[PDB]
């Protein structure tokens, strides 16, 4: 027995931590090893939300351009997308604009979006200030959270938010 | 633990074998008016057998769906690990027969994810009912 079924999508450059964010949230696990995703995968975790049970189907995409075509094919089904960058990698942040393009070009017009600056545990190598992240997301009308899959910061928050936000279009 | 599934399928036919008899006996009365006491007793049990049968098919349906999932998951996991090892090799090093079979395997890995996604749509199918 479960009540709902939301399909979510993670996109962003290879290495920003999409799989770790998903694994944190799904398995409460974290791999330090970089094991690049091949094509596409998904996990399910059914959560207890607001007195109410919801099964989330979260699609994880390969960040490499080698699999770009494969991954884009999965955009139209998403009820919500995380655009992820790495706060320790300026270039991954610069690429957020391009990834916003593919969403608006291939997902549903009402798909709900959310930018995550991941690896916010790594202070000594921060290349993107939280203020630059927060104001970009304000600029796109997109919610913003800094996350750490490693430190388990705001991961549950991130998805629980995106899903209450989905639920809210119901109700 | 999948043996429970097979245990259930034999249970179901026993139910269906006994319901078979009961149904003909319950329809045997009624099409006559031969007895209407014994008859409600039969109607009592037929009804009992029917959603005993339905409870079981529902439990079987969820068990089968679970088995196919664990199967697909482990096939995915093993093919993923496999092609991680394959792609990790430089392309200048392999026959082309193998670069082309890597593409086939890649396509296979995608079909597996889609087969898994099919079961998800399938599972929430069976759950709109109760
Ligand atoms: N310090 C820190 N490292 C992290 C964090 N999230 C991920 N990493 C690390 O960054 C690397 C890449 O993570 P991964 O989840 O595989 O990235 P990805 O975006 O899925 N890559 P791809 O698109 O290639 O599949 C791993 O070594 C992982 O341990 C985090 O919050 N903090
Ligand atoms: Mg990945």
């Amino acid at each position: 027995t479960y009540d709902y079924l939301f399909k979510l999508l993670l996109i962003g450059d290879s290495g920003v931590g999409k799989t770790c964010v998903l694994f944190r949230f799904s398995e409460d696990a974290f791999n330090s090893t970089f094991i690049s995703t091949i094509g596409i995968d998904f996990k399910i975790r059914t959560i207890e939300l607001d007195g109410k049970r919801i099964k989330l189907q979260i699609w994880d995409t390969a960040g490499q351009e080698r699999f770009r075509t494969i991954t884009t094919a999965y955009y139209r089904g998403a009820m919500g997308i995380m655009l992820v960058y790495d706060i320790t990698n300026e270039k991954s942040f610069d690429n957020i604009r391009n990834w916003i393009r593919n969403i608006e070009e291939h997902a549903s017009a009402d798909v709900e979006k959310m930018i995550l600056g991941n690896k916010c545990d790594v202070n000594d190598k921060r290349q993107v200030s939280k203020e630059r992240g927060e104001k970009l997301a304000l600029d796109y009308g997109i919610k913003f959270m800094e996350t750490s899959a490693k430190a388990n910061i705001n991961v549950e928050n991130a998805f629980f938010t995106l899903a209450r936000d989905i639920k809210a279009k119901m109700d | 633990v999948v043996g429970e599934l097979a245990a259930l399928e034999n249970e179901q036919k026993q139910i269906d074998t006994r319901a078979a008899l009961v149904e003909k006996r319950l329809r045997y009365l009624m099409d006559t008016g031969r007895n209407t006491e014994e008859e409600e007793a039969m109607a009592q049990e037929w009804f009992m057998l029917v959603n005993k049968k339905n409870a079981l098919i529902r439990r079987m349906n969820q068990l089968s769906l679970l088995e196919k999932e664990h199967d697909l998951e482990r096939r995915y996991e093993l093919l993923n690990r496999e092609l991680r090892a394959m792609l990790a090799i430089e392309d200048w090093q392999k026959t082309e027969a193998q670069k082309r079979r890597e593409q086939l395997l890649l396509d296979e890995l995608v079909a597996l994810v889609n087969k898994r996604d099919a079961l998800v749509r399938d599972l929430d199918a069976q759950e709109k009912q109760a």
